[PDB]
């Protein structure tokens, strides 16, 4: 027997929203500022935009196979001296070039591309509040797949072993582009090491048909599995 | 210009703050949405499906198909438990990897009822009774049927229905509980025990399965949304 | 002052922003616009002009004239090819260079139906029929005309008219396909074949040339503005 | 983007001020609150709650229950004071740990009228009359009763009624005084003498205590929130 309550608990901070809305990590872009001669330090880095670096916002995204979202991105920057026998240097300037599928990519540090005419670009200065931009669902399908179960080639009969081989689960559906990031600053005469964290948030957020999250490691952009295959802890029986 | 005051805050970057930002691809011409089926609006309506339980955490059934078997036989009747586990759906281990739990471990508070369901996998011919009991939290864990019928409680016939639907009122003393295992906000206890025997005819397996499913109710939801320790990353 | 908190995103430049900025020359007495001839208000009113295709990029042919021209002659008839290429508009060398490739060129998404127009420019005493097919992908890319005539096609009489126009209409698994060589928004192929073949009478050029064109239809549309591979600035 | 121009005090943490700020936890679905007894809208409710004055802070009664306990007998009659304290609520040792002590140790500015209830704890059969007198400052404290009773005052029957209220209304030179030990807005002064004596039949005893208490009254108000000196941490 069951008495009468005036329920008065929501389900507010369980929407699909809520349960995305939130930064998080996807990626540390790591560039140098220093002299181009030095053939250690990277003067610009590319990265592949992607929430599989991570696991968080991915085991979170894969509780669902479709997703329709936009994305607010939030840069925080960080840098450092690398020695201390180098003399200083002055603010840098950080310039987050996107690179849209087909753009050329840059190939050094000042090269062309940077002009980014047509590329979306964000200059950063260091010390102000990280860099924050949005973007609309660009999928080309009608939702993000996390899950595609097939190929982008069929092989054909009569085609060798290495023509008609993609792999399995890679789809253009999520071709994103990359981000270019450089420190626009010519170099000090000590060289100065700078971390991008790209920080992603779904925004406006609509999913389609749930899953059973992730539970044992991440291996790979698949679903894969190697390692820690034995999530359950052992419990008796009749043991509360 | 306009007189402007930076208050205390300015310049930081909250990954919780919901505010305007510039768009990167102005004018973008978004591709409109389709009727997908399955669409979800709520995580607890994950929460509400039933979902089997890994009753049997055993040392040879942990992480196998076998821990979501629980045995009975056919053997004379007992009171002693078939199966024992605590109220704690994010935290006991039975409970925390069910996609209820899976849910739960994504935010600290929970609160409202559960089903509990029970699929009896053997022969038709087979008969009897069980009895599945939840006890409040407060005293001593029900070690025999005797104190376990004096908490909330079904009969149930595997005879007549090979399922068995027992829900787990909300009661509590505070408005939610904590996804940690905590005495404060500890749940009670959840055991089954044979209410008469199971019986089966000459030709029968002795010896069958019954499987364990839980969800979340229409009144339970959830609150302050927390990272998981079901993921980590290394390195 | 005015309580302000300033959010993430102060004091960054993004080049695709869209804010207001002080007037270096106040109050300037603009001279005002004149009615010119042409005024183009969209790239796709490029797009959907009809340009020239370098369908002949062979070793002696390309960077000249002659890539521009596809020799026919009046020989016994044949089921294979007179020219082939793939539905690439931007990343397929035949296509990339033209107008419409050009503009899709700066974009990464590319949608809509395609008008591929070829001009006979043999005599007018020259007579014969053509195929122009298009296969959407997935199947291997017709070698003769027997499988050529199994997509979409048109049969051309050169007798008739000396120009002919397939629309190649928009059929795709994604909404969008990207302007790059890509397996999974692959737009399938483009092939010519003689139908039943070139005639002439005596005292008449017997190899002639056609000349391919390729504009967007009204359908057409692209998005994701992006910099394109054309252009490059050394030192 | 809007032209502003940031004033002084930008930038600032000042503890008192009163800015939104953004919500680490939006969409917090919070516990409803229940009607508990007993709430609290304003400090001084607390302060008008008569609490036990220590009026007795000899140095064997100082930091024990006597010296709660002010001791009359039944000698004969004499002008010397029973008691005698300072009107400073927040700075007499006596007041200042009272509970209205403790609340005008968080401001520094206090004004209104004030009660001293006085209880006598003897036994029923004894009988006496009390003298209870506030004079305000600027004049010698009153060291005999002749003084006292020249300034405000009340003659209590301990025989008539155990409990006896003196309210020291406000007068004061300034409209607030400070909390403080401070002479141009010092309070004056509180002094108890026998009226006639406490006189108690054979067999009954000849010492007993009265209690005092003290509380604010409906027009007493506080001013300027500060930090309290009756809490310290070290290290
Ligand atoms: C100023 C240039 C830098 C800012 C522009 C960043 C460009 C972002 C465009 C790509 C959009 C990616 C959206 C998220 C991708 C995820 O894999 C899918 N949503 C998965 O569901």
């Amino acid at each position: 027997q069951t008495r009468h309550v005036i329920q008065k608990r929501t389900r507010s901070e369980s929407t699909v929203e809520s349960f995305f809305a939130r930064g998080a990590c996807v990626a540390i872009i790591e560039v140098d500022n220093d002299a181009p001669t030095k053939r250690a330090s990277k003067l610009f880095s590319v990265w592949k935009i992607t929430y599989k670096d991570t696991v968080q916002l991915r085991r979170k995204l894969e509780f669902f196979t479709y997703s329709r979202f936009d994305m607010e991105l939030t840069f925080v920057v960080t840098s450092n001296y690398t020695d201390a026998n180098n003399g200083h240097a002055l603010n840098q300037v950080y310039q987050i070039m996107f690179i849209p599928p087909g753009a050329p990519i840059p190939g050094k540090w000042n090269d062309y591309t940077w002009q980014t005419s047509s590329n979306p670009s964000v200059f950063y200065t260091y010390g102000a509040p990280p860099a924050r931009i949005s973007v609309p669902y660009v999928g080309i399908a009608n939702a993000y797949s996390h899950f595609y179960d097939g190929f982008a080639k069929v092989p054909l009969a009569g085609q060798a072993s290495t023509e008609g081989d993609s792999l399995y689960g890679a789809a253009s559906l999520n071709d994103f582009g990359s981000l270019a990031v450089r420190v626009v600053n010519d170099h000090n005469p000590t060289k100065l090491t700078s971390k991008i964290r790209v920080y992603m948030k779904p925004k406006h957020v609509r999913v389609w048909c749930p899953r059973p999250p992730r539970a044992v490691p991440y291996y790979g952009p698949g679903v894969d599995y190697k390692d820690g295959l034995a999530p359950l802890p052992e419990k008796g029986l009749t043991t509360y | 210009g306009l007189p402007v005051l930076n208050t205390p805050g300015s310049n930081q970057y909250l990954t919780a703050d919901n505010y305007q930002s510039p768009c990167a691809i102005p004018e973008f011409d978004v591709t409109p949405p389709i009727d997908i089926p399955g669409e979800v609006r709520n995580m607890m309506e994950l929460a509400e499906i039933d979902t089997m339980i890994p009753l049997n955490l055993t040392n040879q059934r942990k992480n196998t198909m076998d821990m979501y078997r629980v045995e009975l036989n056919d053997a004379a009747h007992s009171d002693t438990p078939i199966l024992c586990f605590s109220l704690s759906p994010a935290s006991d281990p039975r409970l925390a990897h069910t996609m209820l739990g899976e849910i739960l471990n994504y935010y600290t508070h929970w609160a409202g009822s559960l089903k509990f369901t029970f699929l009896f996998c053997g022969s038709m011919m087979a008969t009897g009774k069980l009895l599945v009991s939840y006890a409040p939290p407060g005293a001593e864990a029900p070690k025999s049927r005797k104190e376990a019928m004096l908490g909330t409680h079904v009969i149930w016939d595997i005879g007549l229905q090979s399922s068995c639907t027992m829900v787990v009122p909300w009661i509590s003393n505070t408005t939610y509980r904590l996804t940690i295992n905590d005495s404060f906000t500890e749940g009670g206890y959840i055991s089954m025990f044979y209410q008469t025997r199971v019986v089966v005819p000459l030709s029968t397996p002795r010896k069958m399965d019954i499987l364990g499913f839980v969800s979340a109710c229409n009144d339970f939801s959830v609150r302050l949304l927390r990272d998981t320790t079901h993921i980590s990353q290394e390195a």
